[PDB]
């Protein structure tokens, strides 16, 4: 139940390395959580901010 | 959209530099960006899904009005009053037929805006041309 | 009709005020529309020719159309005296600009024109118009005579009086830069508290303004 | 492009050519390595325009050398090649990456997706040619073609041709 | 003189007029003023080269069809010129193949024809060389003439510049 | 409570919820529902380890989502450290999130301008790319074949121009899922 509710994204839920286990589940205010794909995650992560004064 | 470029994707707001570039052969918009990106190196296809039409990158042009058919209509008649100038000094007074004259030549532009007769109001305005 | 519209939409689309003629207009519209002056002329006529034919039940959605048809023709047969002006903002109050374009009418005389040569005999008369010479020099027309009568009394059965000052010897205005001024509002408020006291039946107060009115108004409740 | 400039070279004489006339064999020595020779600077050196009178100036020794170093100034007719013009030429070489065409003296190639679709390489022909519906390129072929990219090294010009736009091509 | 890096410059673009900071308008000449860059046409450079080439021969000595004058322009190169002749060669005949008008007299009315325009030189030299027909497709050819001439002033002189064609 | 501060609430969310993983949404999820948190309070809410949220505030302190706060107290038994304080400065924090996206979104432009560039050619023996300019100046006596300047190998064509109309995809499928951000 839990699995599936989290894949519908209707809850948010924290699971082990090791194995995908839930163990402590939230509720899910926003939407869905797969709604960007990997590539456009990982080229997010390429650009940087320069520092806090200049922006 | 009114306010952003389908072919590049970019929005007015985080990009200004878009701008209200169209074609009278296919009327889209298309930003300056895109249009210095495709036709630069040579005439293409419209970038625009489910149009294919060639156009050339110097007959690009900014859109006057607002309405895309009102601009069609717009370069249409300037397309035809350039050879179709025929004055009522032209028709020695006759105000009748510079009327009749006038519905003739809006006529054939709002055939030319729908298309309903094309080939034979083109080939009409070309042997007017000749002339 | 619609290019016309688009043309008005566009010209709409500024950033400054614009103080242009009639005439300059026309050739400006006729050179990026090709709209000549002769069928702008015939707009209105056309136009409820146009709605007749078509037998419209609703002519709610007409109205703008109308509003276009009077523009048309008024900027079309109207280039003397007449002046179009499209200012960016229509109140300067408002966050986003609210664009406007406002075709006046600069000479009092082209309206009231007609009715002079129409009827030999008329009539002028108020009880407050002066000074007497400055409507035939603002209106082409003549007088064969013109005068002013004063009133013979008993006794004075109005007193008028100039109050230049308040209680305290500050000068009061009702300038509209200075509206928020607390001593010359204060004034204000004492001159009409103590005429309210001594007036018996009614008293009226004229504003000039409809805004100052009510900025006095509710800082005179404050 | 053909131009006319006034250019400035640093010739080294060899000791042995410090004869009685040693202004024309300097002259001569002028000629061969400047008629015909591509620099990147200026582009391909063509004609030592003015002969007669060259700007042959006082020659310096080289302290270790020996040699005597001559700035000769001199005025020339060079062609530069530039993005964006438009030259025409003839084919002189054909392959399936594209072909060569031959702009004055210099060479511009002209690759395989600067032309139209219509346009394919037909290697069966004798020679191997590019074949469309309307037209053939092939070798010794007047074309117009315009150059979009050009790079100059210091003694060597290459230049990308395109002929896709419209009013080039074939002639 | 100043040692700035001044690395930065747009490319040299012929549409953009930019031709290199050693191809500016105004150039220096060896006895120091300022004079106008010379850019050459393909008639103007054949007739100059095949100038200065009979000049070197006269020199050397003190000291029409096509066909009748690709003999005559290599013997000439060959009487005149030594080593390192083939780009001159390859230019001499680019130059015969591709020769708008044949002598001077031609050359120098078009000079003079284009001198009325007023224009760039290098767009000159370019409306010279290529043999474009229709204003339009001078423009799409050479960039430089949007906005610069009227169409109706370009078209006759392309259609003049048909007519000074010979052979 | 302030409509502005439940479109702001919204956008960090969702900015944590699309470009961050899980533990970032919670970390995120917890100062957007408890304002200011210290090490403990996040610790006791998630029943997280120092080090498992070591990337997670060290991502967030440098993309400017999480503001750090260096105030020592005084408790009444008088062993007192130096906690931090973890916090959101909304304006800030948004400025990045602008920015960021707009860097994003023009680096990918950028890209798109280089993959327009034609395809060029790549040795595969030397692994060294040769761009459409360089490839005329290496070309055989036979006006055939590109070679090598170190390989002397014949060069293979490269796919820039091949790929172009799959990053403009790229960036269609980016912009629709980033359109609820520029909304906000
Ligand atoms: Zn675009
Ligand atoms: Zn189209
Ligand atoms: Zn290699």
């Amino acid at each position: 139940t839990i699995n599936q509710l989290e894949e519908d994204s209707k809850i948010l839920v924290l699971r082990t390395k090791k194995d995908k286990t839930p163990r402590y589940v939230w509720y899910n205010s926003g939407g869905n959580l797969k709604c960007i794909d990997e590539e456009f995650v990982k080229m997010w992560e390429n650009v940087q901010l320069p520092q806090f004064a200049e922006l | 959209n009114k306010d952003m470029c389908p072919i590049c994707k970019t929005d007015r707001y985080l990009s200004p530099d878009v701008k209200f570039l169209v074609n009278p052969e296919c009327y889209h918009r298309i930003c300056e960006s895109c249009v210095d990106r495709i036709f630069s190196l040579g005439p293409a296809q419209c970038p625009y899904k489910g149009c294919d039409k060639i156009l050339r990158k110097n007959k690009f042009k900014t859109q006057i009005f607002d309405d895309v058919e009102v601009e069609k209509e717009v370069d249409i008649r300037k397309r035809v009053f350039n050879v179709f100038n025929k004055t009522i000094d032209d028709f020695n007074g006759d105000l009748v037929e510079y009327n009749k004259y006038l519905e003739e030549v809006e006529d054939i532009i709002y055939k030319l805006d729908h298309g309903i007769d094309v080939a034979k109001t083109e080939e009409k305005l070309r042997t007017y041309e000749e002339l | 009709l619609k290019r016309l519209i688009e043309y008005l939409k566009t010209r709409m689309k500024v950033l400054h005020v614009i103080s242009e003629t009639p005439k300059s207009f026309l050739q400006h519209l006729k050179q990026l529309t090709f709209i000549e002056r002769k069928p702008l002329r015939f707009c209105s006529e056309r136009l409820s020719l146009l709605v007749r034919t078509l037998e419209v039940t609703e002519v709610e959605d007409f109205t703008a159309l109308k509003d276009i048809a009077t523009f048309a023709t008024l900027i079309s047969t109207y280039e003397e005296g007449f002046l179009l002006i499209i200012e960016p903002y229509e109140i300067e109050n408002a966050a986003v600009p609210n664009p406007i374009m406002r075709f006046t009418c600069l000479d009092a005389s082209i309206a009231i024109k007609p009715v002079f040569e129409r009827f030999s005999s008329v009539i002028i008369t108020s009880g407050t118009i002066s000074p007497l010479d400055m409507y035939p020099r603002m209106l082409n027309f003549k007088t064969v005579l013109q005068k002013s009568y004063a009133m013979t009394l008993a006794k004075k059965s109005f007193l008028p009086m100039i109050i230049t000052k308040g209680s305290d010897q500050v000068a009061i205005s009702s300038r509209f830069e200075i509206r928020n001024d607390p001593s010359i509002v204060r004034n204000y408020g004492s001159m009409l508290v103590e005429f309210a006291k001594i007036t018996p039946d009614g008293m009226v107060v004229f504003f000039p303004s409809y805004l100052y009115m009510e900025s006095i108004v509710s800082m005179w409740q404050t | 492009m053909f131009f006319i400039k006034d250019l400035s070279l640093n010739i080294t004489l060899h000791p042995s050519f410090f004869g009685p006339r040693m202004k024309q064999y300097l002259k001569t020595k002028l000629l061969e390595e400047v008629e015909g020779s591509c620099t990147g600077k200026f582009g391909y050196i063509l004609c030592v325009l003015d002969y007669d009178n060259i700007d042959i100036q006082r020659g310096r020794i080289l302290p270790t050398d020996g040699s005597a170093e001559f700035n000769v100034k001199y005025r020339a007719v060079v062609f530069k090649p530039f993005k964006g013009e438009v030259v025409d030429g003839t084919v002189v070489s054909c392959s399936q990456h594209g072909f060569e065409v031959q702009v004055g003296p210099m060479k511009v190639f002209v690759t395989k997706h600067l032309m139209p679709q219509d346009l394919t390489f037909n290697a069966g022909s004798n020679p191997p040619s590019y074949q469309s519906s309307e037209d053939v390129i092939t070798i010794k072929s007047r074309i117009r073609v315009k150059i979009e990219g050009c790079i100059s090294q210091v003694s060597s010009i290459h230049a990308i041709g395109s002929i896709k736009e419209d009013y080039l091509g074939a002639i | 003189r100043r040692r700035r890096l001044k690395k930065v410059e747009e490319e040299e673009n012929a549409a953009t007029l930019q031709l290199g900071q050693e191809f500016q308008l105004k150039q220096i000449n060896h006895q120091g003023e300022e004079e106008e860059l010379i850019a050459l046409n393909l008639s103007e450079a054949r007739l100059v080269i095949k100038e200065a080439l009979v000049e070197r021969r006269r020199a050397f000595k003190r000291s029409e069809t096509r066909e009748k004058e690709l003999e005559s322009i290599d013997v000439l190169l060959e009487q005149t010129t030594g080593g390192n002749n083939k780009d001159l060669k390859n230019t001499m005949q680019y130059l015969t193949n591709f020769s708008r008008f044949r002598d001077q007299e031609t050359v120098g009315a078009v000079i003079q024809l284009l001198k009325s325009t007023g224009l760039h030189p290098f767009e000159v030299a370019q409306l010279g060389s290529l043999a474009c027909d229709t204003a339009d497709e001078a423009k799409t050819l050479i960039p430089s003439l949007n906005n610069k001439i009227s169409d109706d002033e370009l078209e006759r002189i392309l259609k003049e510049l048909s007519n000074l064609e010979t052979l | 409570d302030r409509p502005i501060d439940d479109i702001v609430k919204n956008l960090l969310k969702f900015v944590v919820r699309g470009f961050y993983g899980g533990s970032f949404v919670l970390v995120l999820d917890a100062i957007l529902f408890h304002s200011v948190l210290a090490e403990d309070d996040l610790k006791q809410l998630l029943s997280i380890n120092k080090t498992e949220l070591g990337p997670l505030i060290a991502r967030l302190r440098s993309d400017r989502l999480i503001s750090i706060h260096k105030q020592r107290e005084y408790p009444p038994n008088s062993k007192s450290v130096e906690r931090v304080y973890y916090y959101v400065k909304y304006p800030h924090a948004i400025d990045a999130i602008k920015w960021k996206v707009h860097q994003v979104v023009q680096r990918l432009k950028d890209d798109l301008d280089k993959n327009s560039e034609p395809n060029g050619y790549m040795c595969p023996i030397c692994l060294t790319k040769y761009t459409q300019l360089e490839a005329v100046q290496l070309l055989n006596f036979d006006r055939t074949e590109f070679l090598c300047s170190l390989c002397d190998e014949p060069l293979v064509e490269d796919d820039s121009g091949k790929k172009n109309k799959e990053k403009q995809d790229k960036l269609n499928r980016l912009m629709d899922q980033i359109q609820p951000i520029i909304d906000s």
